[PDB]
């Protein structure tokens, strides 16, 4: 297959090339994210110095 | 005239946290390899 062979509307998604890329297919067969973002931290506190 | 000594002007540095921040982990799936047994679909024929 090729890119021109993707219906139109299916273009507006991800799109998964086999056997390149089976284990992203199995990520989103899991419904997981292939990367976890680390919990939000906190906002720095702000530190002021003289001049 | 007037001295800045007790007004001087303030310089601001954030306190960041990376020193101490969790890194972004990527997954992968452990596929089920088919380089050890797994098993096949059983094309059947027939002899007749």
């Amino acid at each position: 297959a090729k890119k021109e062979h993707v219906p139109t509307w299916l273009q507006n998604t991800h799109v998964y090339s086999w056997p390149k890329n089976k284990k992203n297919i199995l990520l989103r067969l899991l419904r997981e994210e292939e990367f976890v973002a680390p919990p939000r931290g906190p906002l720095p506190t702000l530190q002021v110095v003289p001049l | 005239v007037r001295e800045p000594g007790s007004q001087a002007c303030l310089a601001i540095d954030p306190l960041v946290g990376e020193e101490g921040g969790a890194a972004v982990a990527k997954l992968e799936p452990h596929l089920q390899p088919r380089g050890q047994p797994a098993p096949q679909p059983l094309h059947t024929l027939v002899l007749a």
